[PDB]
């Protein structure tokens, strides 16, 4: 039946013009590539892995769009924010949130990103408590975390090395994803209290009671404050080797830094993406900070970096890093949303047909985009570029003898009178 | 309340300054010294000399110092009832350390208050005053529940004025 | 506020923050009063202090280069807007400024050639933008002809831009040119709808009648041009009537006067002559539309005699024939006549009618009083100043014979109005109109017919009705728009006049019928349709349909009172219930079960007397002159659950319709009821079969018949009965006739 | 069910994938190796409903407890579907009472017998299912030789 996919996008199309908000159009997008990743990936030919990943991918696509263009057009510009000095960071850092959209729009494009990240399946057979084999062995004279940094690793049980690492690499799969919640809890039960208290140090101080403007989400003062002391502690903690690499590559994650090469080397588009992304995200807030007076210079103990690179760039490298999969087509689209120059692409991809015609969702996927895009702003994509793309994918209608559902996608021109 | 709590333990900390800048001189070992910059109340540079000394995750572990953060209290208090319930052996001072991280370095089970042989009756109510939960406590029923565990000498004034002070009602 | 005011609030503010940073950072609040008071040396002064702390605000700079505007500072105020644009990009108003201001100073420097390209890619096309281009080529001729010929490639329905062509031919006295583009050019529908371009016609024809040229040239062509001439009047009258005021719309009459009466004594029979018949029922409309102007704003006694007179010209018009248009050169030509044929029988249609339904054959008394020639000097005297020369005037020379007094019939009227949508270009105003005449009228208007006469092959519905992108637009959609906009529009003239006749205004004299928001819609999805749009703005467009969409299909958050709701539902089940075709049917009544459904909630939350939550910015504004009562409700929920069995029977689950059907003794059930028995009956009434399913298959077509009956029965007995019927009563009688003879 | 009812706000905040508030110096060691995870929710949200409606069905909420457990289409609500539905026939089975109480009393063994069967072949086809049986399988067959004999 597969061969039905056209009509599932069809099918959205026919319920937006007919109870006559275009947002949910995308989000059916959504679903719908979604359900098809699945049909393709559950029982198949090993042919249809690979167009199983295709749709995984449309998926992701119409999701990211939905979040950015969501945020950026049901923008109706709510209250500012007066801060006090005496006001805690943690208000300062949601201001900055609030006020930069150029910014927030790295995090919604980091929470998009996490949303879709691998974790592995939660270790099994872990151990009844910590370094067990080498107080066992005796010769752990102190049972904390700095012991073995204090003099030679030599004092670790090789086995309580390999389950420090089975830990560590876990939390890390955690932190990437998001999943700051199940992190601490992992921590607390898997008797790994001190990285635990670690992670709690992620949030800055505010105090319901100083800091009224949030006395609605919290009762209870909390976070650090000494905060850029807890980032250069954690960021030198990340650089001390005889650590295991994962749990430095959580140290740098946290401060803002990039991964150690054991670890990143192993991180993919995304992956790599994001590290960057979270490096912009933290070095402009540290930043936000420094310009408020809101940071203590006794805090300034090491030199992070100060300068933020512009999603632009960031991209552009990451890309250089990912060449393969940085030029995959809706990749580009996914680039191409994220720094705005959509209809750009699409007055492009429309050129490309004057190897698009090549690879079968693309043709579909942005002429449904151009759709939607002129639907929730009117005006988005060029008249013409609207006459072209519809022209050619209804010729396509046409070859998969699906005439049936043209009249849909003719409600965009007078050039229908000529069907 | 934050304020007089600030000021009261920056003053604090001009009194025993001397005190345990002396016993730092002297001492011979990394994390006996992080322990006494943390008896001046500077968490900074006890986190700098962990760091320093090797010791990192301690260091990130004293970044919480003078949070009040309520998971990390008991959590400290969770890995110190796990070692003295077994824990062949832990360092001395990180021990130390951790009970500040409880929250109840005397009011508890593996206690400071021996403590009260090698300092300044004033030095130990510092750590009450800078950890020891300052939220949830008054400045007052605070200094009246460090009070309420060591005696201090009839004759000393500036004793005289805490008790006082934390007298109230 | 004065000097004193401003200058007394330095010492106010110099005792609250006195520090220099704080006295600075206050230089724009400072500033903001001295530019109110008056003072721009010194309001310069202060903004310029706070620049001097706050050098990264986009709007103090702003303020400094538009402070320097004022002083007349370019080389200054440039500098300012650049700092405010550099520092925020979404300042598009600044980079045309700069565009325009570095243009106007000085073309010799590439820089205003650069900011000029920018300006053009954030505002594409718009009609500042060529302006600009002009202005950069201003610091010869050949060359600024070919700028605005390359500018009519794509862009050949500005009307500015084919102005500056006619302008430019008659800068270089080659006008046989000029009025070649214009004849050429009066096929465009837009550029006829355009106020401007239509005096700029009317100049540049006369100009060549007067010229040396037209009479050297040949005699041959003469009445070609002179034919543009009169339709050039014909829309520069509609045009002026409604946007200008009364003075200038009178003075427009006697130009189009003399014109007539210079050009009646030529006649023959070429497309000159019929051109004249089809312009002379234009002039006498428009001249009624120009009385009932005057006597609006008069008093009683004149409406009357106004009125009065008026009825005679729109019955004037009325009666002129339908002019002969196979005697055109080509197919353009002739269809554009026979569009304002249309266009005139449908407005000076529906006038003659509201103006008869004032009181009971009123149109006889006025042609048995004033066809009389004394009523020719009333209409000349009311309309003109006596002293003009009597005799060249057609107004006074016209023979006015027979007059058909006969009002006209309705059948009529809706092909002329179906035919004139094209009139005015599809106006949301033109159509708000005639759904607004019709609104009076016990016939409807086949609305479904003009739009289909809009935009050819636009589904019905659109297969994709689950997204809301205005590529799945739907014929649909527009009908349940205009719908709105109509029950909209007419709430609003009823209470505007309850606070103060709405039917009796003339098209153009009315104002704007509907919200500005509604009119941006319709411009749009027609621009976008017609692939008359702008590549810069496709998205923009786009997006404007597609933020209404998700409200013509009763989807989240949409603003519609559940009365409009109801008026939706009905108006598709009996719109649909009357189509013949089973694919029109299904689709009218599924968006009637539709809006049904979203409706049914509602009403019964207003069953038990409750509050309904009211809208947010709807786009059809709320009435509580329409609010459903509880009076009301238990009907509703009847009608609905018949719109429910129509839509089940057309799906196939009889059993449950004609369950409901039966359930309710309506007029409507037995039409359904006895359209689908004869249904059962006719298919298998003659095929060898069952004997006992014969005997069976007739007792269906006994059934059919009685429905039929009572339907008759019960019609000719009533007439509320006989406005009940879903189709008409001689449809009924028709079918009866044929199920009786089977 | 107390367990339950303490958990489930757990659960919920960890449906959304969010933190738990770790412990502080817990009586029993917190492990991520058997972290709780979304695959594992819905489930443990029905076995839930389950232990529910069989505490309704014992404290006298049969029209709720039955309610619930027709729902979900489990081996587990079949044993107490049918053993409640059987108690309701077993004790109106003998005595003297209106003839169409009667009937409708016998109708109820009927379906006693008709889950029973249903566990038990559903339980012979699968493996996995005899492991989910409440008791033994021998047990549920020892009803119903006794049910059918009835």
């Amino acid at each position: 039946y597969q061969t039905e996919r056209f009509t599932k996008f069809s099918d959205t199309l026919k319920e937006f013009k007919i109870e006559q908000d275009p947002f949910n159009i995308i989000r059916e997008f959504r679903s719908a590539a979604g359900q098809l990743a699945l049909d393709l990936a559950n029982s198949g030919d090993e042919s249809n892995v690979i167009s199983s990943k295709d749709w995984e991918l449309e998926a992701r696509f119409w999701h990211l769009v939905e979040l950015l263009l969501v945020f950026r057009n049901a923008d109706l510009d709510l209250d500012e924010m007066e801060l006090h000095p005496y006001n805690s960071r943690g208000l300062f850092e949601k201001k900055l949130m609030q006020d930069n959209k150029q910014l927030y729009q790295i995090w919604i494009v980091m929470v998009w990103l996490k949303e879709n990240t691998y974790v592995m399946e939660r270790p099994k057979n872990v151990p009844t408590s910590k370094w067990l084999n080498s107080i066992t062995s005796g010769g752990l004279k102190s049972c904390d975390l700095d012991f073995p940094l204090r003099e030679n690793t030599n004092v670790l049980d090789v086995k309580d090395k390999e389950e420090d690492h089975i830990f560590f690499k876990y939390i890390y799969e955690l932190i990437l994803a998001g999943a700051i919640d199940e992190a601490l809890e992992e921590a607390k039960l898997s008797d790994n209290i001190s990285i635990c208290m670690i992670l709690c140090g992620i949030q800055e101080y505010l105090n319901p009671v100083i800091d009224t403007q949030i006395a609605n989400e919290f009762n209870t003062q909390q976070g650090i404050k000494k905060h850029s002391l807890w980032r250069r502690t954690v960021y030198s903690l990340s650089q001390q080797a005889g650590l295991d690499p994962y749990e430095r590559a959580i140290y740098s994650y946290l401060s803002g830094a990039i991964p150690n090469q054991e670890v990143l080397q192993y991180s993919d588009w995304e992956s790599d993406l994001h590290i960057h992304l979270n490096q912009i995200l933290q070095t402009e807030i540290e930043n936000y900070l420094l310009e408020n007076n809101q940071v203590g210079t006794d805090e300034l103990i090491l030199p992070l970096p100060s300068h933020a690179l512009t999603v632009q760039e960031v991209l552009n490298r990451v890309a250089s890093r990912h060449p393969s999969e940085s030029e995959h087509p809706i990749r580009v689209l996914m680039a191409s949303v994220i720094l705005d120059s959509l209809p750009s692409v699409i007055h492009s991809s429309v050129e490309m047909l004057l190897d698009i015609i090549d690879k079968p969702y693309l043709l579909r996927i942005v002429t449904h985009l151009a759709i939607c895009l002129d639907i929730i702003n009117p005006g988005s994509v060029e008249e013409v570029d609207k006459s072209k793309l519809i022209t050619t994918y209804i010729s396509l209608l046409k070859l998969q003898g699906l005439y049936e559902n043209i009249p849909i996608y003719a409600t965009f021109l007078n050039e229908s009178d000529c069907l | 309340k934050k304020e007089r709590h600030c000021r009261l333990t920056s003053w604090i900390v001009s009194q025993i300054g001397p005190e345990i800048e002396e016993k730092i001189r002297n001492s011979s070992n990394e994390i006996e010294q992080i322990f006494l910059y943390l008896l001046l109340n500077d968490v900074v540079r006890a986190s700098k000399l962990a760091i320093e000394s090797k010791n990192g995750h301690l260091s990130v572990l004293i970044s919480y110092l003078g949070s009040n953060d309520p998971r990390i209290r008991d959590l400290a208090e969770l890995q110190l009832q796990k070692w003295s319930t077994g824990g062949c052996s832990i360092d001395k001072n990180i021990s130390k350390i951790y009970k500040l991280l409880s929250g109840s370095p005397f009011e508890g089970l593996f206690s400071l208050k021996e403590l009260e042989s090698e300092f300044s009756w004033l030095c130990l109510l510092n750590l009450t005053l800078c950890y020891g939960q300052i939220d949830e406590y008054s400045l007052e029923s605070l200094v009246q529940s460090h009070l309420d565990k060591f005696s201090l000498p009839y004759d000393d004034p500036i004793g005289v004025i805490f008790q006082l002070y934390a007298a109230n009602e | 506020r004065s000097k004193a005011d401003v200058e007394r609030y330095i010492a106010s503010v110099q005792g609250s923050t006195p520090s220099p940073r704080q006295k600075s950072m206050k230089g724009f609040y400072f500033a903001k009063l001295y530019y109110e008071a008056k003072e721009y040396d010194l309001a310069k002064k202060y903004i310029c202090t706070y620049i001097n702390v706050q050098e990264r605000d986009p709007k103090a700079h702003r303020f400094l280069g538009l402070l320097y505007e004022l002083e007349e500072n370019t080389d200054k105020a440039v500098e300012c807007y650049r700092r405010s644009v550099e520092l925020n990009p979404t300042q598009k108003d600044l980079v045309l400024k700069i565009a325009e201001l570095l243009c106007k100073n000085d073309v010799t420097d590439g820089r205003a050639k650069y900011w000029l390209e920018r300006a053009a890619k954030l505002f594409p096309g718009s009609p500042a933008i060529y302006k600009l281009k002009e202005q950069l080529l201003d610091c010869g001729w050949n060359k600024l002809f070919d700028l605005i010929q390359s500018e009519l490639y794509v862009r050949p329905d500005d009307v500015h831009v084919n102005i500056r062509l006619v302008e430019v031919y008659r800068s270089t006295k080659r006008l046989k040119d000029a009025v070649a583009h214009c004849h050429e050019a009066e096929r465009n529908i837009a550029l006829r709808s355009s106020l401007e371009w239509n005096s700029c016609v009317v100049q540049t024809l006369k100009e060549y009648l007067e010229s040396l040229q037209c009479l050297e040239s040949d005699k041959s062509d003469w009445r070609a041009t002179n034919t543009d001439l009169l339709l050039a009047y014909a829309n520069l009258m509609l045009l002026t009537l409604s946007t200008r005021d009364v003075q200038e719309s009178r003075e427009l009459l006697q130009s189009f006067d003399s014109a007539l009466q210079s050009v009646k004594s030529l006649g023959g029979n070429d497309e000159l002559s019929a051109t004249f018949l089809e312009m002379k029922g234009h002039f006498y409309m428009h001249a009624g539309s120009l009385l009932l102007k005057m006597g609006q704003h008069s008093s009683n006694v004149q409406w009357r005699a106004l009125s009065e007179l008026a009825a005679l010209c729109y019955l004037i018009a009325f009666q002129v024939p339908r002019p002969k248009i196979k005697l055109i050169k080509g197919e353009a030509g002739q269809n554009l006549l026979e569009m304002m044929a249309c266009d005139r029988l449908s407005q000076s249609g529906h006038m003659l009618l509201n103006l008869s339904r004032g009181k009971q054959d009123f149109l006889k008394e006025i042609v048995e009083t004033f066809a009389n020639k004394s009523g020719q000097s009333a209409l000349y005297d009311a309309l003109f100043s006596s002293q003009s020369p009597k005799d060249t005037s057609f107004l006074g020379s016209d023979d006015i014979g027979n007059i058909d007094v006969r009002e006209p019939e309705l059948e009529d009227l809706t092909r002329y109005d179906v035919g004139a949508i094209r009139a005015h270009n599809g106006s949301l105003q033109h159509l708000t109109w005639l759904g607004l005449q019709w609104n009076s009228l016990p016939a409807l208007p086949g609305i479904r017919k003009w739009l289909k006469q809009l935009f050819h092959h636009l589904p019905h519905e659109t297969s994709r009705l689950e997204t809301n992108a205005p590529e799945s637009i739907c014929i649909l959609d527009l009908e349940v728009f205009l719908l709105g906009v109509v029950y909209t529009s007419h709430l609003q003239l009823k209470e505007k006049c309850n606070s103060h006749q709405p039917l009796c205004l003339p098209l153009p004299v009315c104002k704007q019928l509907c919200t500005e928001r509604q009119k941006s819609w319709w411009d749009a999805v027609c621009t976008l349709i017609h692939r008359k749009a702008v590549p810069g703005n496709v998205a923009k467009l786009r997006l404007l349909v597609q933020h209404e969409i998700n409200t013509l299909r009763a989807q989240e958050k949409h603003g519609l009172q559940p009365a409009l709701l109801v008026h939706w539902a009905e108006c598709l089940q009996k719109t649909g219930s009357g189509l013949n075709s089973f694919y029109d049917q299904r689709e009218y009544m599924g968006r009637s079960v539709h809006y049904w459904k979203k409706v049914l909630p509602l009403l019964k939350i207003i069953k038990k007397k409750n509050s309904i939550p009211e809208p947010i910015d709807p786009l059809f504004k709320h009435f509580h002159s329409v609010d459903i009562q509880a009076s009301e409700i238990v009907e509703y929920e009847e009608d609905a659950h018949i719109t429910f069995a129509i839509l089940d029977a057309v799906n196939g689950n009889i059993e449950d319709a004609v369950t409901a059907f039966e359930s309710i003794k309506s007029v409507v059930s037995y039409w359904n009821l006895a359209l689908i028995f004869h249904r059962k009956a006719e298919d298998i009434e003659n095929d060898a079969l069952s004997p006992e399913e014969q005997e069976e298959c007739k007792n269906y077509l006994r059934k059919t018949r009685d429905y039929l009956i009572k339907i008759i029965d019960d019609s000719d007995s009533n007439l509320s009965v006989v406005k009940k019927l879903p189709v008409p009563l001689e449809s009924v009688k028709e079918m009866l006739n044929s199920v009786m003879q089977e």
